[PDB]
RNA sequence: UUCAACCAUCAAGCCCUGGGCUUGUGUUGGGGACCCGCGGCUGCUCGCGGGCCCUGAAAAGCAGUGGCGGGCGUGCCAGCCG
């Protein structure tokens, strides 16, 4: 059974979501982010769905390393209230895809236990190994695009989960939105 | 381009059960639960509209 | 059927005034005999 | 004054009960 | 636009309202405001502009001493409340009767009764730039129906993280806001709204004659420099008339179309 | 029974006395040690520090083994942290008194061969790739393992250091650590012949090149100058490559 | 842990010579503890009042649904003597009661007591004076049924 | 059998015709519901007529939901009797209202141009307006001398 | 089966050194008299926008206009334009 006080606050939350959608349309207007899909409003409209869709952040704790460029920060102000972002540093790369780092290959997910799969699917661009793959990511070269779209979205965890009276919690509050610059890397700590 | 072999975490575990500290145990995926009956509650069996 | 009509719109009118925890789990025992729970000593 | 705040004053006509005069 | 037909028209509409008001006798004379009527072309904006803008008089209004003035200000209202309390001068502090912050406003007047209770409360609202985009919200259709009383901005921000409220409050000098809330407080009020037509107050009818005639010449200037779009080529009337009289134009335009274009074959 | 009060608190609302009783649990996803303090059962497996160092064996690979591994409910990220400050400064303390005697390249990873007292101690480290979690080990009991391990390797740490007169625990840069220094995070303070077989060169490791490895193999046998590429992390003594004063550069490219 | 906050500030004040009153605000709280209520009550104070329904022993609170109806004060019966405790930080409140809230919450209240006039008291109007219980058992009403439908057919 | 019709009134803001099919579905099948709404603005007026398959579901809603405390508002829902249901009750339900800027529409035709013999016809009006308030301006006792219109 | 909070608590651009200007669109619904401006309406009147009051976040048919796409010509659009 659904209630009425429900039925209303989706009808206020998307009509707002209109409303913010709108102004950010109407108003218009290169770094490395790490955006990590969080729990926002269940119903989403079909452009933030869209680019969530683009963005591969379909599940919650998804994380992903974008480019900043104009099309890509309107995107990110787009999907502002189901993500956080910030600018990740040296040792969050480094430990992201050495330990959480897994490759599309074939479409399939098969971690990073070798130089042998970068050798032999990014190979063409000149990144032989891990670390070409770190240097391109943490740098943003030429072929980020393509570095990107090889590293699988990075699966999260919930520390909140180790914790039985907390269990149920989710780790990341929405409300906060906006870029968290250099404090995206306590939640990578936290989370990796 | 070396290809790293094995699974230092299985040889550690393996290393333990060898020298005995611990006993070789399999995963137990699913554990049975309790045979229970479900039932409404009086309030809502009362209810009368 | 009227009567499924009914038991649904009762069903409905119990939701909104009482909620949707309408259900208890209750232990099976095969035995009709009670023991004293074994506590920490 | 505003409604609310006679909806919360209201009362009844029938005067109150004290135990006793207090400071 | 001749002056001496406006300053006649000044005189016919101040006779007219006393012999009617004839019909206290100096209360009902007081108190009248007399208003000046925009007739555009076209719609004088595409869209309800909320914050209304500011016409500079020689002849300020709201001079006398009975108008309460409430001003809205950013987080803390402390500061500005002892600001009022220390640092004003006596008339700005008997005519400022309510100080409140943006927070306190949407924690107490967030019912409609309430708003209308602080409509009823006040004669002219001031409102902090930096947080007037956020009162139709707070104030509802109650302060937005009618132009009349919307909050005038006032500039309060220091010109050049969250802010921190008690730390800082971000202001101008006291003395600079003194002289912005004087200037707000005896400005007049241009509101722009998808229409042909347009109200400015510009004066009571005690005032004398050449007063209204001053304020509603620079009105004119001003307004038709400022706000209105293909400048006298949209004018198409000017109208001079009180709450319960006629209106009396003072200017009335030879042609009717914006341009050649208009005109077609 | 805490856990127990917790709940209650939780339950009834009060978030401020949930939090309070919350701070005596001593979570290891909040301190990054132990739920559970084993100081007095260090002492009574080991009897000696002897017996310490004989088992160090096992201490060490189990423990820089798990300073690779992703987060989990049984090992939280900040206790894998603690793990990895343990081996760096252990590692620090073969560097300085220059124990380390024998390394090799396997298939399975890089064993080393140190020498601590007289006691010959050798461990075994994986490549630093990403590892496979099995469901045929038993991962809780393994972490239960872990915490035991580095309760000892703590206190052998803090003997070695106070034994050659050292500071313990070292100075730490976070600043560095974000940044990626690793090894070269740490600053060892005083208190209050193959050990010179690289003194004299200087060493530019190449981004395709083990660091670590490299940098720890490089430094216990006697190179004070190690730069390396920028990506590799902070602490370089030189990141241009193109610099003069290089004297070897360490490549594995075609 | 608040109060000794306050009175750490309080104790700060009248070291630097000031009132308390100056650094504390008055204080706007759910009354509690059933002699306080029931003066309350009596004193016409209250603005609404809410009775746990599982009171033991019920002569405690049996009186005053009819209290506040001579005193023309809102009252409702409510789930829960622990759930009360919940709001006094107690394990168990008997009843709990509003005299006053503050300015930003005075239209919720006002809601709230209108809501509780039109959605609980009228409808308990009628039932509040009819005898409770005379239930059968499950056995007793299958016997009755099955002799009533015996009486019909014979 | 016989329908019910359903009055609802005190509708809090976002309340509306899809929020309150969607909620009244779960008690009973709606044929038809109409939200109360201004044609000037396409605003709602917190009312609304809800006509259910059956009677009785019709009849346990209301009871259900009469005097709910929704969003601030006590929400009223009464039945109205079949003699006291109006024919045309329903006309217009089922459908969007939609939301006409009739605002925008008088600014447009105001932009758009316009043929000479129509331009004459509105300023010969315009001089009989001009004429209207000259001979109301009379017993006023002011005087305008209006600039006579070029004929384009 | 969470009725919370979340706009700009100032940014960007002009003048080029004065502290001023521009943009950043954001309003519960009704009722009562009554002075108007402009569009149609032969005209009454009807719309658009102003002026003066009243109101618990109040409520008992009267629903009114041209289309793009989408769904099955259409009392269909949790999609838009005019």
């Amino acid at each position: 059974f659904k209630r009425a006080e429900k039925y209303v606050k989706e009808y206020r939350e998307q009509e707002r979501e209109k409303i913010r959608l709108a102004r950010i349309a109407k108003q218009q207007g290169a770094k490395l982010v790490f955006v990590i899909r969080i729990k926002g409003i269940n119903k989403i409209p079909p452009k933030p769905r869209k680019i969530l869709q683009l963005l591969r952040l379909r599940q919650i704790n998804n994380g992903v390393f974008v480019k900043v460029t104009k099309a890509t920060a309107e995107m990110i102000k787009i999907v502002e209230p189901w993500v956080a972002y910030g600018y990740p540093n040296l040792k969050s790369v480094r430990e992201l895809i050495y330990k959480r780092g897994y490759g599309k290959v074939n479409g399939q997910r098969i971690p990073l236990t070798d130089n042998a799969i970068i050798e032999e699917n990014l190979g063409k661009y000149g990144i032989i190994c891990i670390e070409d793959l770190i240097h391109e990511i943490f740098t943003v070269g030429p072929n980020f695009k393509q570095a990107a779209n090889f590293l699988w979205p990075f699966k999260l965890s919930n520390p909140n989960g180790g914790f039985r009276p907390r269990k149920f919690k989710h780790f990341i509050e929405g409300g906060d939105l906006g870029n968290r610059e250099e404090h995206i890397n306590a939640l990578i700590r936290a989370m990796n | 381009r070396l290809k790293p072999e094995g699974n230092l975490l299985k040889d550690r575990y393996r290393s333990m059960i060898v020298r005995g500290k611990l006993e070789a145990r399999r995963k137990i995926p699913f554990r049975k639960q309790a045979k229970t009956k479900l039932t409404e509650k009086w309030t809502f069996k009362d209810f009368r509209i | 059927s009227k009567a499924a009509k009914g038991a649904q719109a009762k069903k409905a009118a119990q939701a909104a005034l009482k909620g949707v925890h309408s259900h208890k789990k209750t232990k099976v025992r095969k035995s009709t005999t009670f023991h004293r729970p074994k506590t920490l000593v | 004054g505003l409604k609310a705040d006679e909806i919360i004053a209201q009362r009844s006509a029938l005067p109150a009960v004290s135990v006793r005069k207090r400071a | 636009v001749d002056p001496d037909q406006t300053l006649k028209a000044c005189k016919a509409l101040l006779a007219h309202i006393k012999k009617a008001a004839a019909a206290d006798e100096e209360s009902t004379v007081a108190e009248t405001p007399i208003w000046l009527t925009l007739t555009t072309k076209k719609h004088i904006h595409d869209s309800h502009r909320l914050q209304p803008g500011k016409i500079i008089l020689p002849h300020p209004l709201n001079t006398s001493e009975e108008i309460s003035v409430c001003l809205i200000t950013a987080d803390p209202q402390r500061f500005y409340k002892n600001a009022v309390a220390d640092e004003f001068p006596e008339d700005l502090r008997a005519k400022i009767g309510r100080v409140i912050d943006i927070s306190h406003l949407k924690a107490k007047f967030k019912a409609y009764e309430a708003q209308r209770k602080l409509f009823s409360e006040h004669d002219v609202f001031l409102a902090d730039t930096r947080i007037i985009n956020r009162l139709p919200k707070a104030l509802g259709k109650t302060f937005y129906k009618t132009t009349t009383k919307r909050p005038i901005p006032v500039v309060l921000m220091a010109q050049r993280e969250k802010r921190d409220p008690l730390e800082n409050a971000n202001a101008r000098p006291i003395p600079e806001i003194v002289a912005e809330i004087r200037k707000a407080i005896g400005a007049a009020l241009v509101h722009l709204s998808p229409s042909t037509n347009t109200a400015i107050k510009v004066g009571y009818a005690n005032w004398e004659p050449e007063k209204l005639a001053a304020n509603i010449e620079t009105v004119i200037r001003e307004l038709v420099e400022r706000f209105v779009p293909q400048k006298w080529q949209n004018v198409r009337n000017f109208y001079v008339k009180g709450p319960e009289t006629a209106a009396l134009p003072i200017y009335q335009t030879d042609e009717l179309w914006l341009d050649e274009s208009k005109v077609v074959p | 029974a805490l856990e127990k009060k917790i709940s209650r608190a939780l339950g009834r609302g009060d978030v401020s006395n949930a939090a309070r009783l919350e701070r005596n649990a001593n979570l290891p996803e909040k301190t990054g040690k132990p739920r559970y303090t084993l100081n007095h059962i260090i002492r009574e497996r080991y009897p000696t520090f002897q017996d310490a160092l004989r088992d160090l064996d096992d201490c060490l690979s189990m423990l820089f083994l798990f300073a690779n591994l992703p987060s989990t409910t049984a090992v939280p990220a900040k206790m894998i942290a603690r793990c990895e400050r343990l081996c760096h400064e252990f590692q620090h303390y073969l560097i300085v008194t220059h124990s380390l005697r024998k390394s090799f390249l396997s298939i399975k990873g890089i064993y080393y061969q140190a020498n601590i007292q007289g006691e010959d101690i050798l461990w075994l480290v994986p490549y630093k790739f990403n590892q496979r979690i099995v469901g045929d080990v038993d991962f809780r009991i393994m972490g239960t393992f872990v915490e035991f391990y580095m309760t000892l390797l703590g206190f052998v740490n803090y003997r070695l250091y106070t034994s050659i007169g050292l500071k313990y625990p070292p100075k730490f840069d976070q600043v560095k650590d974000d940044q990626g220094a690793e090894l070269a995070a740490f600053s060892l303070e005083g208190l209050n012949d193959p050990s010179q077989l690289f003194a004299n060169f200087t060493f530019f490791l190449s981004r395709e090149t083990p660091r670590q490895p490299l940098e720890f193999i490089l430094r216990a046998f006697g190179c004070k100058r190690i730069g390396w590429d920028a990506v590799l992390g902070e602490g370089a003594f030189t990141t241009d490559e193109s610099d003069p004063r290089i004297t070897h550069q360490i490549i594995d490219r075609p | 842990q608040e109060k000794k906050e306050r009175l750490l500030r309080e104790a700060t004040a009248i070291k630097e010579g000031k009132k308390k009153e100056d650094v504390s605000k008055k204080p706007y709280t759910v009354k509690y503890g059933l002699n306080h209520v029931v003066g309350l009550i009596e004193n016409k104070k209250a603005s609404l009042v809410l009775i746990a329904n599982d009171v033991d022993p019920i002569e405690l609170v049996v009186f005053l649904p009819a209290l506040c109806r001579k005193m023309g004060i809102p009252y409702a019966i409510i789930k829960g003597k622990a759930r009360l405790g919940t709001l006094v930080h107690k394990k168990t409140a008997a009843v709990v009661a509003i005299t006053e809230v503050r300015s930003e919450d005075k239209n919720e209240l006002a809601k709230l007591i209108s809501a509780v006039k039109e959605g609980y008291l009228e409808k308990v109007e009628d039932t509040r004076k009819r005898w409770g219980g005379g239930i059968m058992g499950f056995k007793a009403q299958k016997r009755e049924e099955k002799r009533k439908k015996s009486l019909e057919t014979a | 059998s016989q329908p019910g019709v359903m009055y609802i009134a005190r509708l809090p803001h976002g309340f509306y015709e899809h929020e309150l099919r969607g909620y009244f579905s779960q008690f009973g099948e709606i044929t038809r519901l109409r939200v109360v709404r201004n044609k000037k603005t396409g605003a709602s007026r917190h009312r609304a007529f809800i006509e259910f398959a059956d009677a009785e579901v019709a009849d346990i809603a209301a009871r259900t939901m009469d005097k709910y405390l929704l969003f601030g508002h006590i929400l009223t829902c009464k039945i109205v009797p079949p003699a006291q249901v109006h024919p045309d009750l329903f006309k217009g339900a089922n459908r969007r209202f939609k939301v006409v800027p009739w605002n925008k529409m008088a600014g447009r035709q105001l932009e758009r141009p316009l043929s000479e013999s129509q331009w004459q016809v509105k300023v010969a009006k315009e001089e009989q307006r001009r004429a209207a308030r000259a001979e109301k301006l009379k017993e006023m006792g002011y005087e305008f001398e209006a600039p006579a219109l070029k004929v384009p």
